[PDB]
């Protein structure tokens, strides 16, 4: 009675979940839908019983009811001794980058640049630095701030559009799932890259590991860390081994919801997924590795060691923290 | 400032 329904994000993930329900035995099998807020109502409808989440998405779906179960948790360094599965997850930088070469940009300069970000009400691409900036600016108006921008799930003929792409065919533009080149972590550092805009919000870690030849895709393969700079919020610059002193927030970790009368079997069913496909699972590389996807984070981030019980069967609230809640309430009175 | 967007 736990066969588990995953909702997949657009066509990409689809396609790699339905690889994992072919291996799973159809213990697990897949709804798919165009955006994360779609794929939120299939669970609210019981349509769907699960996916993994944003920290800003977390949020729209707790409003709504629905409960964390599990965080992924990547490379630690304290509490080394724990196994990942019981390791406390430690949240991720938020960073605002930029190119070194773009001299005399900071922080206090971004007014009138053109921006890219992760998508609309997502943690380190929207609601940390838009946070900032409304509150820093005393003002709503933040689609006036930046010339132009990609933020994927805006008004695709709005100013926050003008910069996204759209898929290979260049349909969809703005679209808020794989198929737009510039969405994700992964788009929006891309973005920045190939200087379609001045600044991206991603985190830490994306930078790291497309750049130095950490990836070899071809828009990245040649990309090199000292080319970058990270913008601090008292208007200096860092070189991106500086992320610890010079982030703009910590996120907590994306992590899996679904609705609080099936969050004990999806617990039950992924534990033991994880234990056949995960990190070190019994079959992958072998036979599937529900944590890669060639850099392009689809269900989970590629960097995901497992996913991790939660201390304290916390509310969506105690997950989040209640400084982020309030971060997130007061920058949605603007619209 | 509380109510599921759906
Ligand atoms: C920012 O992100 C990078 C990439 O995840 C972190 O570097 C990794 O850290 C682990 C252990 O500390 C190393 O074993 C990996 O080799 C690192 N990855 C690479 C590609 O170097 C980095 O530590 C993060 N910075 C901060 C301050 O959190
Ligand atoms: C933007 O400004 C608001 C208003 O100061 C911040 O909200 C305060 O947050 C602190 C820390 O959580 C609380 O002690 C206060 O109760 C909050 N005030 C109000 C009126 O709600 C908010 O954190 C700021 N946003 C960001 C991202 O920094
Ligand atoms: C499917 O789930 C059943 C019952 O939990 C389990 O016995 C079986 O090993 C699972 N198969 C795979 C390959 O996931
Ligand atoms: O992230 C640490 C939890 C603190 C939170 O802000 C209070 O719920
Ligand atoms: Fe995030
Ligand atoms: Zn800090
Ligand atoms: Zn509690």
């Amino acid at each position: 009675y736990t066969r588990v329904v995953w909702c997949a994000v657009g066509p990409e993930e689809q396609k790699k979940c339905q690889q994992w329900s072919q291996q799973s035995g159809q213990n697990v099998t897949c709804a798919t839908a165009s955006t994360t807020d779609d794929c939120i109502v299939l669970v609210l409808k019981g349509e769907a019983d699960a996916l993994n989440l944003d920290g800003g998405y977390i949020y729209t779906a707790g409003k709504c009811g629905l409960v964390p179960v599990l965080a992924e948790n990547r490379k630690s360094s304290k509490h080394s001794s724990l196994d990942c599965v019981l390791r406390p997850t430690e949240g991720y930088l938020a960073v605002a980058v930029v190119k070194k070469a773009n001299e005399g940009l900071t922080w206090n300069s971004l007014k009138d640049k053109k921006s890219c970000h992760t998508a609309v009400d997502r943690t380190a691409g929207w609601n940390i630095p838009m946070g900032l900036i409304v509150n820093q600016t005393g003002s709503c108006a933040f689609d006036e701030f930046f010339s132009q921008s990609c933020a994927p799930g805006a008004d695709p003929k709005s100013r926050l559009c003008a910069l996204c792409a759209g898929d290979d065919q260049g349909l969809d533009k703005c679209v808020p799932n794989s198929k737009e080149k510039y969405y994700g972590y992964t788009g929006a550092f891309r973005c920045l890259a190939e200087d379609v805009g001045d600044v991206a919000f991603v985190k830490n870690d994306t930078v790291w590991e497309n750049t130095n030849g950490e990836s070899t895709a071809d828009w990245a393969k040649n990309l090199k860390r000292e080319d970058f700079r990270l913008l601090c919020l008292d208007g200096t610059r860092k070189p991106v081994t500086e992320a610890q002193s010079c982030h703009l927030a910590v996120a907590p970790n994306h992590a899996v919801v679904s609705r609080s009368d099936r969050a004990a079997h999806v617990e039950q069913v992924l534990l033991h997924q994880q234990a056949l496909f995960g990190k070190n699972g019994k079959n992958c590389p072998d036979k599937f590795c529900l944590f890669k996807s060639e850099t392009k984070n689809l269900l989970f981030n590629d960097n995901t060691e497992c996913l991790a019980k939660l201390g304290g069967r916390p509310t969506y609230e105690e997950y989040l923290g209640t400084e982020y809640v309030t971060a997130i309430a007061n920058l949605k009175k603007c619209s | 400032l509380e109510a599921c967007a759906f």
